[PDB]
Protein backbone atom coordinates (compact mmCIF):
# COMPACT_ATOMS: atom_id res chain seq x y z
CA UNK A 1 0.00 0.00 0.00
CA UNK A 2 0.79 3.75 -0.20
CA UNK A 3 1.35 3.50 4.03
CA UNK A 4 5.08 2.52 3.58
CA UNK A 5 5.39 4.38 0.62
CA UNK A 6 5.20 7.75 2.29
CA UNK A 7 6.69 6.17 5.60
CA UNK A 8 10.35 5.15 3.88
CA UNK A 9 10.54 8.98 1.93
CA UNK A 10 10.59 9.77 5.56
CA UNK A 11 13.36 7.27 6.50
CA UNK A 12 15.50 7.86 2.60
CA UNK A 13 15.37 11.38 4.47
CA UNK A 14 18.11 9.59 7.04
CA UNK A 15 19.78 8.72 3.99
CA UNK A 16 20.63 12.00 2.56
CA UNK A 17 21.24 13.23 5.72
CA UNK A 18 24.23 10.86 6.83
CA UNK A 19 25.63 10.93 3.42
CA UNK A 20 27.01 14.71 3.70
CA UNK A 21 29.37 12.82 6.74
CA UNK A 22 31.75 10.82 3.79
CA UNK A 23 31.84 14.07 2.11
CA UNK A 24 33.24 16.30 4.23
CA UNK A 25 36.33 17.70 2.11
CA UNK A 26 34.20 19.05 -1.09
CA UNK A 27 32.07 21.62 1.64
CA UNK A 28 34.97 22.30 3.62
CA UNK A 29 36.03 24.84 0.61
CA UNK A 30 32.25 25.91 -0.27
CA UNK A 31 31.83 26.84 3.68
CA UNK A 32 35.40 27.97 4.16
CA UNK A 33 35.85 27.01 7.55
CA UNK A 34 38.56 24.29 8.39
CA UNK A 35 38.03 20.40 9.38
CA UNK A 36 37.45 19.67 12.75
CA UNK A 37 34.97 22.42 13.25
CA UNK A 38 32.99 21.79 10.21
CA UNK A 39 33.42 17.91 10.97
CA UNK A 40 31.68 18.27 14.41
CA UNK A 41 28.74 20.42 12.70
CA UNK A 42 27.81 17.48 10.29
CA UNK A 43 28.12 15.45 13.66
CA UNK A 44 25.51 17.37 15.02
CA UNK A 45 22.74 15.34 12.94
CA UNK A 46 22.42 12.17 14.72
CA UNK A 47 23.97 13.69 18.08
CA UNK A 48 20.35 16.20 18.57
CA UNK A 49 18.43 13.14 16.76
CA UNK A 50 19.59 10.41 19.70
CA UNK A 51 19.06 12.97 22.48
CA UNK A 52 15.44 14.28 21.12
CA UNK A 53 13.88 10.58 19.70
CA UNK A 54 12.86 9.72 23.35
CA UNK A 55 11.25 13.42 23.66
CA UNK A 56 10.15 13.81 20.39
CA UNK A 57 8.41 10.19 20.05
CA UNK A 58 6.59 11.69 23.77
CA UNK A 59 5.80 14.71 22.34
CA UNK A 60 4.38 12.98 19.16
CA UNK A 61 2.67 10.30 21.58
CA UNK A 62 0.36 13.70 22.96
CA UNK A 63 -0.06 16.32 19.70
CA UNK A 64 0.03 14.18 16.98
CA UNK A 65 1.62 10.73 15.21
CA UNK A 66 0.71 12.25 11.19
CA UNK A 67 0.71 15.73 13.29
CA UNK A 68 4.56 15.28 14.34
CA UNK A 69 5.78 12.82 10.90
CA UNK A 70 3.82 16.38 9.07
CA UNK A 71 6.13 18.63 11.29
CA UNK A 72 9.30 16.63 10.75
CA UNK A 73 8.98 16.01 6.92
CA UNK A 74 8.18 19.78 6.94
CA UNK A 75 11.44 20.38 9.25
CA UNK A 76 13.42 17.91 6.71
CA UNK A 77 12.64 21.02 3.96
CA UNK A 78 14.00 23.88 5.97
CA UNK A 79 16.76 21.30 7.31
CA UNK A 80 18.32 20.71 3.84
CA UNK A 81 16.83 23.94 2.09
CA UNK A 82 19.22 26.12 4.86
CA UNK A 83 22.32 24.22 4.14
CA UNK A 84 21.61 24.00 -0.05
CA UNK A 85 20.33 27.35 0.07
CA UNK A 86 24.18 29.09 0.95
CA UNK A 87 27.10 27.53 2.44
CA UNK A 88 29.00 29.38 5.28
CA UNK A 89 29.83 28.47 8.77
CA UNK A 90 27.82 29.34 11.68
CA UNK A 91 24.62 28.82 9.21
CA UNK A 92 25.59 25.11 8.67
CA UNK A 93 25.79 24.73 12.02
CA UNK A 94 21.75 24.99 12.78
CA UNK A 95 21.02 23.24 9.46
CA UNK A 96 21.90 20.03 10.58
CA UNK A 97 20.54 20.88 14.84
CA UNK A 98 17.27 20.85 13.29
CA UNK A 99 18.04 18.17 10.46
CA UNK A 100 19.17 15.91 13.63
CA UNK A 101 15.35 17.19 15.79
CA UNK A 102 13.59 16.84 12.52
CA UNK A 103 14.60 12.49 12.70
CA UNK A 104 13.51 12.73 16.22
CA UNK A 105 10.11 13.66 14.72
CA UNK A 106 10.12 11.11 12.18
CA UNK A 107 11.37 7.61 13.57
CA UNK A 108 9.18 7.13 16.79
CA UNK A 109 5.72 8.63 14.84
CA UNK A 110 5.66 6.99 11.96
CA UNK A 111 6.90 3.82 13.88
CA UNK A 112 3.14 4.15 15.41
CA UNK A 113 1.02 4.61 12.37
CA UNK A 114 2.70 1.25 11.43
CA UNK A 115 0.67 -0.26 14.01
CA UNK A 116 -2.86 1.31 13.08
CA UNK A 117 -1.99 0.77 9.60
CA UNK A 118 -2.20 -3.55 10.21
CA UNK A 119 -2.69 -3.88 14.66
CA UNK A 120 -2.13 -7.75 13.84
CA UNK A 121 -0.36 -9.66 10.76
CA UNK A 122 -0.09 -6.95 7.80
CA UNK A 123 2.07 -4.99 10.57
CA UNK A 124 4.67 -7.69 9.33
CA UNK A 125 4.91 -6.38 5.75
CA UNK A 126 4.65 -2.93 7.17
CA UNK A 127 7.64 -2.88 9.60
CA UNK A 128 9.62 -5.06 7.13
CA UNK A 129 9.41 -2.37 4.06
CA UNK A 130 10.41 0.11 7.10
CA UNK A 131 13.12 -2.26 8.01
CA UNK A 132 14.22 -2.11 4.48
CA UNK A 133 13.99 1.72 4.62
CA UNK A 134 16.06 2.24 6.86
CA UNK A 135 19.30 -0.64 6.50
CA UNK A 136 19.30 0.38 2.50
CA UNK A 137 18.98 4.01 3.76
CA UNK A 138 22.18 3.64 6.05
CA UNK A 139 23.92 0.81 4.39
CA UNK A 140 24.55 3.10 1.24
CA UNK A 141 24.71 6.88 2.71
CA UNK A 142 28.41 6.94 2.17
CA UNK A 143 28.79 4.90 -1.27
CA UNK A 144 25.82 7.44 -2.52
CA UNK A 145 26.80 10.95 -1.24
CA UNK A 146 30.40 9.94 -3.12
CA UNK A 147 29.50 8.55 -6.24
CA UNK A 148 26.82 12.15 -6.05
CA UNK A 149 29.95 14.07 -5.42
CA UNK A 150 31.70 12.74 -8.23
CA UNK A 151 29.42 13.27 -11.35
CA UNK A 152 27.14 15.92 -10.19
CA UNK A 153 28.42 17.76 -6.53
CA UNK A 154 28.12 17.89 -3.03
CA UNK A 155 25.04 19.97 -3.89
CA UNK A 156 22.76 17.95 -6.07
CA UNK A 157 22.78 15.36 -3.04
CA UNK A 158 20.89 17.53 -0.52
CA UNK A 159 18.33 19.05 -3.55
CA UNK A 160 16.90 15.54 -3.43
CA UNK A 161 16.26 15.51 0.36
CA UNK A 162 13.30 18.79 -0.10
CA UNK A 163 11.67 17.45 -3.20
CA UNK A 164 11.55 13.32 -1.54
CA UNK A 165 10.19 14.88 2.21
CA UNK A 166 7.95 16.94 -0.04
CA UNK A 167 6.54 13.42 -2.09
CA UNK A 168 6.52 11.83 1.37
CA UNK A 169 3.60 14.34 2.78
CA UNK A 170 2.04 13.86 -0.91
CA UNK A 171 1.59 10.55 0.69
CA UNK A 172 0.22 11.53 3.47
CA UNK A 173 5.30 18.10 29.76
CA UNK A 174 8.90 18.47 30.30
CA UNK A 175 9.79 15.96 33.01
CA UNK A 176 13.13 16.09 32.98
CA UNK A 177 13.47 16.09 29.56
CA UNK A 178 16.03 18.93 29.99
CA UNK A 179 18.24 16.49 31.99
CA UNK A 180 17.72 13.74 29.37
CA UNK A 181 19.19 15.83 26.85
CA UNK A 182 21.75 16.56 28.68
CA UNK A 183 22.48 12.74 29.98
CA UNK A 184 22.56 11.94 26.36
CA UNK A 185 24.37 14.92 24.79
CA UNK A 186 27.42 13.66 27.45
CA UNK A 187 26.72 9.88 26.82
CA UNK A 188 26.62 10.75 22.49
CA UNK A 189 29.77 12.57 23.15
CA UNK A 190 31.55 9.73 25.99
CA UNK A 191 32.21 7.00 23.47
CA UNK A 192 33.84 10.06 21.38
CA UNK A 193 35.55 11.70 23.63
CA UNK A 194 36.47 7.83 25.37
CA UNK A 195 38.61 7.35 22.41
CA UNK A 196 39.50 11.12 22.16
CA UNK A 197 40.26 12.02 26.01
CA UNK A 198 40.37 15.02 31.21
CA UNK A 199 36.75 15.09 30.43
CA UNK A 200 36.98 10.80 30.03
CA UNK A 201 36.15 10.75 33.63
CA UNK A 202 34.26 14.09 33.73
CA UNK A 203 32.09 13.95 31.46
CA UNK A 204 30.91 10.24 32.68
CA UNK A 205 29.60 12.40 35.70
CA UNK A 206 27.42 14.52 33.80
CA UNK A 207 25.95 11.32 32.42
CA UNK A 208 25.66 9.17 35.79
CA UNK A 209 24.68 12.60 37.67
CA UNK A 210 21.74 13.19 34.86
CA UNK A 211 20.91 9.76 34.96
CA UNK A 212 19.78 9.38 38.62
CA UNK A 213 18.47 12.59 38.81
CA UNK A 214 16.24 11.40 35.61
CA UNK A 215 15.61 8.11 37.37
CA UNK A 216 14.00 10.40 40.25
CA UNK A 217 11.74 12.63 38.42
CA UNK A 218 8.10 8.20 31.63
CA UNK A 219 9.61 5.56 32.99
CA UNK A 220 6.58 2.87 33.27
CA UNK A 221 7.22 -0.72 31.22
CA UNK A 222 7.20 -4.41 32.49
CA UNK A 223 6.73 -6.93 29.33
CA UNK A 224 8.59 -8.71 27.22
CA UNK A 225 9.33 -5.66 25.09
CA UNK A 226 11.72 -5.06 27.53
CA UNK A 227 13.48 -8.24 26.65
CA UNK A 228 13.19 -7.67 22.73
CA UNK A 229 14.72 -3.75 23.31
CA UNK A 230 17.66 -5.07 25.94
CA UNK A 231 18.29 -7.84 23.30
CA UNK A 232 18.73 -4.84 20.00
CA UNK A 233 21.52 -2.54 22.10
CA UNK A 234 23.34 -6.12 23.19
CA UNK A 235 22.81 -7.51 18.94
CA UNK A 236 23.92 -3.87 17.67
CA UNK A 237 27.01 -4.25 20.31
CA UNK A 238 28.49 -6.30 17.28
CA UNK A 239 28.34 -3.52 14.84
CA UNK A 240 31.85 -3.34 15.16
CA UNK A 241 32.60 -6.58 13.67
CA UNK A 242 32.56 -4.88 10.68
CA UNK A 243 34.41 -1.76 10.69
CA UNK A 244 37.63 -4.03 12.63
CA UNK A 245 36.73 -6.95 9.97
CA UNK A 246 37.08 -3.67 6.72
CA UNK A 247 40.25 -2.46 8.06
CA UNK A 248 41.61 -5.55 8.75
CA UNK A 249 41.31 -6.97 5.04
CA UNK A 250 42.16 -3.43 3.62
CA UNK A 251 45.16 -2.58 6.09
CA UNK A 252 46.72 -6.37 6.80
CA UNK A 253 45.89 -8.74 4.33
CA UNK A 254 45.74 -5.38 1.90
CA UNK A 255 42.93 -5.21 -0.19
CA UNK A 256 41.73 -2.69 -2.52
CA UNK A 257 38.72 0.05 -1.78
CA UNK A 258 36.43 -1.50 -4.21
CA UNK A 259 37.30 -5.50 -3.04
CA UNK A 260 36.04 -3.86 0.83
CA UNK A 261 33.01 -2.58 -1.23
CA UNK A 262 32.13 -6.18 -3.14
CA UNK A 263 32.20 -7.93 0.81
CA UNK A 264 30.29 -4.95 2.27
CA UNK A 265 27.41 -4.81 -0.44
CA UNK A 266 27.31 -9.25 -0.48
CA UNK A 267 26.28 -8.05 3.72
CA UNK A 268 23.89 -5.29 2.55
CA UNK A 269 22.30 -7.40 -0.46
CA UNK A 270 22.13 -10.14 1.91
CA UNK A 271 20.46 -8.66 5.18
CA UNK A 272 18.17 -6.74 2.91
CA UNK A 273 16.84 -10.46 2.02
CA UNK A 274 16.09 -11.95 5.24
CA UNK A 275 13.92 -9.43 6.68
CA UNK A 276 12.00 -10.19 4.13
CA UNK A 277 12.70 -14.39 5.31
CA UNK A 278 12.54 -12.47 9.27
CA UNK A 279 8.21 -11.58 8.93
CA UNK A 280 8.00 -15.23 7.78
CA UNK A 281 10.11 -17.08 10.02
CA UNK A 282 7.13 -15.88 12.50
CA UNK A 283 9.13 -14.24 17.75
CA UNK A 284 11.49 -16.00 20.08
CA UNK A 285 12.59 -18.89 17.44
CA UNK A 286 14.33 -16.37 14.68
CA UNK A 287 15.61 -13.82 17.20
CA UNK A 288 17.65 -16.99 18.73
CA UNK A 289 18.47 -17.63 14.98
CA UNK A 290 19.42 -14.42 14.62
CA UNK A 291 21.76 -13.43 17.61
CA UNK A 292 23.40 -16.88 17.09
CA UNK A 293 24.23 -17.26 13.58
CA UNK A 294 26.04 -13.70 13.82
CA UNK A 295 28.45 -15.23 16.23
CA UNK A 296 29.21 -17.66 13.33
CA UNK A 297 29.79 -14.80 11.21
CA UNK A 298 32.50 -13.20 13.39
CA UNK A 299 33.64 -16.86 13.65
CA UNK A 300 34.28 -17.21 10.08
CA UNK A 301 36.70 -13.97 9.74
CA UNK A 302 38.22 -14.49 13.10
CA UNK A 303 39.95 -17.45 11.58
CA UNK A 304 41.12 -15.16 8.74
CA UNK A 305 43.21 -13.75 11.73
CA UNK A 306 44.86 -17.85 10.95
CA UNK A 307 44.49 -17.31 7.64
CA UNK A 308 45.55 -19.63 4.28
CA UNK A 309 45.47 -18.84 0.11
CA UNK A 310 41.69 -19.83 -0.09
CA UNK A 311 40.40 -18.17 3.27
CA UNK A 312 39.04 -15.42 1.26
CA UNK A 313 36.03 -18.14 1.73
CA UNK A 314 36.52 -18.60 4.86
CA UNK A 315 35.87 -14.61 5.21
CA UNK A 316 33.15 -13.82 2.52
CA UNK A 317 30.90 -16.91 4.25
CA UNK A 318 31.44 -14.85 7.45
CA UNK A 319 30.04 -11.49 5.54
CA UNK A 320 26.68 -13.38 4.33
CA UNK A 321 26.24 -15.67 7.94
CA UNK A 322 26.51 -12.05 9.86
CA UNK A 323 24.17 -10.35 6.86
CA UNK A 324 21.47 -12.84 6.95
CA UNK A 325 21.55 -13.34 11.01
CA UNK A 326 20.80 -9.69 11.41
CA UNK A 327 18.10 -10.06 8.34
CA UNK A 328 16.48 -13.01 10.48
CA UNK A 329 16.25 -10.66 13.77
CA UNK A 330 15.88 -7.57 12.22
CA UNK A 331 11.80 -7.58 11.13
CA UNK A 332 10.58 -10.13 14.52
CA UNK A 333 12.13 -7.83 16.98
CA UNK A 334 11.10 -4.82 15.81
CA UNK A 335 7.91 -6.50 15.79
CA UNK A 336 7.80 -7.94 19.58
CA UNK A 337 8.52 -4.30 20.20
CA UNK A 338 6.07 -2.32 18.47
CA UNK A 339 3.20 -4.98 18.95
CA UNK A 340 3.57 -5.73 23.20
CA UNK A 341 3.75 -1.89 23.39
CA UNK A 342 0.83 -0.22 24.79
CA UNK A 343 -1.58 1.80 21.98
CA UNK A 344 -1.98 4.66 24.27
CA UNK A 345 2.06 5.17 24.57
CA UNK A 346 3.27 4.28 20.82
CA UNK A 347 5.53 7.04 20.52
CA UNK A 348 6.97 6.82 24.04
CA UNK A 349 8.21 3.08 23.79
CA UNK A 350 9.57 3.29 20.23
CA UNK A 351 11.88 6.19 21.03
CA UNK A 352 13.15 3.96 23.25
CA UNK A 353 13.36 0.75 21.32
CA UNK A 354 14.93 3.11 18.83
CA UNK A 355 17.48 4.88 20.85
CA UNK A 356 18.66 1.36 22.39
CA UNK A 357 19.43 0.10 18.90
CA UNK A 358 21.15 3.33 18.27
CA UNK A 359 23.49 3.59 21.25
CA UNK A 360 23.87 0.08 21.40
CA UNK A 361 26.18 0.67 17.80
CA UNK A 362 28.25 3.62 18.90
CA UNK A 363 28.93 1.79 22.02
CA UNK A 364 29.99 -1.60 20.43
CA UNK A 365 32.04 0.46 18.13
CA UNK A 366 34.06 2.22 20.27
CA UNK A 367 34.74 -1.05 22.47
CA UNK A 368 35.80 -2.75 19.21
CA UNK A 369 37.95 0.23 17.89
CA UNK A 370 39.56 0.94 21.34
CA UNK A 371 40.11 -3.10 21.74
CA UNK A 372 41.52 -3.31 17.86
CA UNK A 373 43.54 -0.04 18.32
CA UNK A 374 45.11 -1.63 21.88
CA UNK A 375 45.80 -5.16 20.52
CA UNK A 376 47.40 -4.01 17.46
CA UNK A 377 49.29 -1.54 19.25
CA UNK A 378 50.17 -4.47 21.91
CA UNK A 379 50.71 -7.29 19.61
CA UNK A 380 50.31 -7.52 15.79
CA UNK A 381 47.64 -6.51 12.98
CA UNK A 382 46.16 -10.20 12.29
CA UNK A 383 46.59 -10.92 16.33
CA UNK A 384 45.50 -7.67 17.56
CA UNK A 385 42.30 -8.05 14.90
CA UNK A 386 41.16 -11.43 16.08
CA UNK A 387 41.20 -10.42 19.85
CA UNK A 388 38.39 -7.50 18.70
CA UNK A 389 36.47 -9.83 16.95
CA UNK A 390 36.31 -12.08 20.01
CA UNK A 391 35.31 -9.17 21.93
CA UNK A 392 32.23 -8.83 19.26
CA UNK A 393 31.94 -12.61 19.62
CA UNK A 394 31.34 -12.08 23.78
CA UNK A 395 28.33 -9.77 22.88
CA UNK A 396 26.83 -11.90 19.89
CA UNK A 397 26.78 -14.25 22.71
CA UNK A 398 25.46 -12.20 24.87
CA UNK A 399 22.72 -11.08 22.33
CA UNK A 400 21.88 -14.35 22.47
CA UNK A 401 21.86 -14.99 25.99
CA UNK A 402 19.73 -11.63 26.09
CA UNK A 403 16.55 -13.64 24.36
CA UNK A 404 16.86 -15.84 27.74
CA UNK A 405 14.82 -13.09 28.79
CA UNK A 406 12.40 -12.64 26.27
CA UNK A 407 9.40 -15.37 26.91
CA UNK A 408 7.42 -16.05 23.71
CA UNK B 1 43.86 9.39 19.39
CA UNK B 2 45.75 8.40 15.58
CA UNK B 3 49.80 8.47 15.66
CA UNK B 4 51.42 9.02 12.51
CA UNK B 5 55.27 7.67 13.27
CA UNK B 6 57.34 8.31 10.66
CA UNK B 7 61.02 7.67 9.76
CA UNK B 8 63.76 8.13 7.09
CA UNK B 9 65.14 11.30 5.54
CA UNK B 10 68.15 13.11 6.43
CA UNK B 11 71.50 15.25 4.61
CA UNK B 12 72.84 13.88 1.53
CA UNK B 13 74.75 15.82 -1.73
CA UNK B 14 72.76 17.21 -4.27
CA UNK B 15 71.67 14.73 -7.18
CA UNK B 16 71.61 12.24 -4.70
CA UNK B 17 68.50 9.89 -3.05
CA UNK B 18 66.32 9.83 0.03
CA UNK B 19 63.96 7.53 1.10
CA UNK B 20 60.95 9.06 3.76
CA UNK B 21 58.46 6.60 5.23
CA UNK B 22 55.28 7.25 8.11
CA UNK B 23 52.93 4.75 8.74
CA UNK B 24 49.49 5.84 10.41
CA UNK B 25 48.59 3.75 13.94
CA UNK B 26 45.04 2.86 14.99
CA UNK B 27 43.32 4.50 12.25
CA UNK B 28 40.72 2.15 10.98
CA UNK B 29 38.84 2.04 7.23
CA UNK B 30 34.67 2.93 7.51
CA UNK B 31 32.30 0.69 6.09
CA UNK B 32 32.58 2.41 2.29
CA UNK B 33 35.29 4.54 3.03
CA UNK B 34 39.23 5.72 3.38
CA UNK B 35 41.82 8.15 3.57
CA UNK B 36 44.41 10.14 1.60
CA UNK B 37 48.30 10.34 3.43
CA UNK B 38 51.49 12.12 2.28
CA UNK B 39 53.95 15.09 3.25
CA UNK B 40 54.39 18.89 3.06
CA UNK B 41 57.74 20.38 3.20
CA UNK B 42 58.80 24.20 4.71
CA UNK B 43 62.25 25.39 4.58
CA UNK B 44 63.21 28.42 7.25
CA UNK B 45 62.55 30.80 4.27
CA UNK B 46 59.26 30.04 2.18
CA UNK B 47 56.23 28.46 3.94
CA UNK B 48 54.48 25.06 4.19
CA UNK B 49 53.91 23.66 0.86
CA UNK B 50 52.68 19.93 -0.63
CA UNK B 51 54.78 17.53 -2.18
CA UNK B 52 52.94 14.06 -2.56
CA UNK B 53 49.92 12.45 -1.48
CA UNK B 54 48.32 9.37 -2.28
CA UNK B 55 45.05 7.55 -1.25
CA UNK B 56 45.36 4.74 0.64
CA UNK B 57 42.60 2.87 -0.56
CA UNK B 58 43.19 2.21 -4.79
CA UNK B 59 47.08 3.69 -4.47
CA UNK B 60 45.32 6.99 -6.02
CA UNK B 61 48.38 8.99 -6.45
CA UNK B 62 48.71 12.79 -6.79
CA UNK B 63 52.36 15.17 -6.68
CA UNK B 64 53.79 18.81 -6.88
CA UNK B 65 55.09 20.23 -10.25
CA UNK B 66 58.37 20.97 -8.29
CA UNK B 67 59.21 17.10 -7.28
CA UNK B 68 57.44 15.45 -10.39
CA UNK B 69 59.15 12.57 -12.02
CA UNK B 70 62.21 12.15 -9.47
CA UNK B 71 60.19 11.69 -6.47
CA UNK B 72 57.59 8.20 -5.77
CA UNK B 73 55.30 8.10 -3.23
CA UNK B 74 53.37 4.89 -3.09
CA UNK B 75 52.33 2.06 -0.06
CA UNK B 76 54.07 -1.26 1.00
CA UNK B 77 50.61 -2.24 1.30
CA UNK B 78 51.52 -6.11 3.46
CA UNK B 79 54.11 -3.42 5.88
CA UNK B 80 50.86 -0.79 5.86
CA UNK B 81 52.91 2.01 5.32
CA UNK B 82 53.56 5.28 2.36
CA UNK B 83 57.33 6.33 1.50
CA UNK B 84 58.44 8.86 -0.89
CA UNK B 85 61.51 7.79 -2.56
CA UNK B 86 62.74 11.30 -3.51
CA UNK B 87 65.71 11.42 -6.37
CA UNK B 88 67.93 13.41 -7.80
CA UNK B 89 67.27 16.12 -4.77
CA UNK B 90 68.07 20.18 -5.93
CA UNK B 91 68.95 22.59 -3.17
CA UNK B 92 65.04 23.62 -3.39
CA UNK B 93 63.93 20.45 -1.76
CA UNK B 94 66.19 21.35 1.44
CA UNK B 95 63.19 21.51 4.45
CA UNK B 96 61.72 19.88 7.20
CA UNK B 97 59.29 17.27 5.59
CA UNK B 98 55.53 16.52 7.47
CA UNK B 99 53.45 13.24 6.87
CA UNK B 100 49.83 14.22 7.13
CA UNK B 101 46.60 12.09 6.73
CA UNK B 102 43.10 13.66 6.53
CA UNK B 103 39.75 12.57 8.38
CA UNK B 104 37.95 9.82 6.23
CA UNK B 105 35.46 9.78 3.21
CA UNK B 106 34.08 8.27 0.86
CA UNK B 107 36.69 5.97 -1.28
CA UNK B 108 35.05 7.37 -4.22
CA UNK B 109 36.00 10.82 -3.66
CA UNK B 110 39.41 11.57 -5.19
CA UNK B 111 42.87 12.20 -3.55
CA UNK B 112 43.38 15.61 -1.69
CA UNK B 113 46.44 17.70 -1.13
CA UNK B 114 45.49 21.52 0.30
CA UNK B 115 46.92 21.63 3.82
CA UNK B 116 43.64 22.94 5.05
CA UNK B 117 41.76 19.32 4.32
CA UNK B 118 45.04 17.07 6.15
CA UNK B 119 43.90 17.00 9.66
CA UNK B 120 46.91 14.65 11.20
CA UNK B 121 50.36 15.80 11.44
CA UNK B 122 53.84 14.27 12.07
CA UNK B 123 56.50 16.00 14.50
CA UNK B 124 58.17 16.41 11.24
CA UNK B 125 61.47 14.93 9.72
CA UNK B 126 64.76 16.67 8.27
CA UNK B 127 66.07 16.88 4.72
CA UNK B 128 69.34 18.88 3.49
CA UNK B 129 70.90 18.26 -0.08
CA UNK B 130 74.21 20.52 -0.50
CA UNK B 131 77.59 19.89 -2.71
ZN1 LIG C 1 41.68 12.51 1.39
Amino acid sequence: KLILGIVLGVITFWLFAQSLVNVVPNLQQSFGTDMGTISIAVSLTALFSGMFVVGAGGLADKIGRVKMTNIGLLLSIIGSALIIITNLPALLILGRVIQGVSAACIMPSTLAIMKTYYQGAERQRALSYWSIGSWGGSGICSLFGGAVATTMGWRWIFIFSIIVAVLSMLLIDVAGLIVLVVMLLSLNVVITKGAALLWFFGLIAIVIVAFFIFLNVKLFENKPYTGATISNFLLNGVAGTLIVANTFVQQGLGYTALQAGYLSITYLIMVLLMIRVGEKLLSKRPMLLGTFIVVIGIALISLVFLPGIFYVISCVVGYLCFGLGLGIYATPSTDTAISNAPLDKVGVASGIYKMASSLGGAFGVAISGAVYAGAVAATSIHTGAMIALWVNVLMGIMAFIAILFAIP
Amino acid sequence: QVQLEESGGGSVQAGGSLRLSCAASGYMYSTYSTYCMGWFRQAPGKEREGVAFIKRGDHSTYYTDSVKGRFTISQDSAKNTVSLQMNNLKPEDTAIYYCAADFAHSFLLSVHSGAGQYSYWGQGTQVTVSS
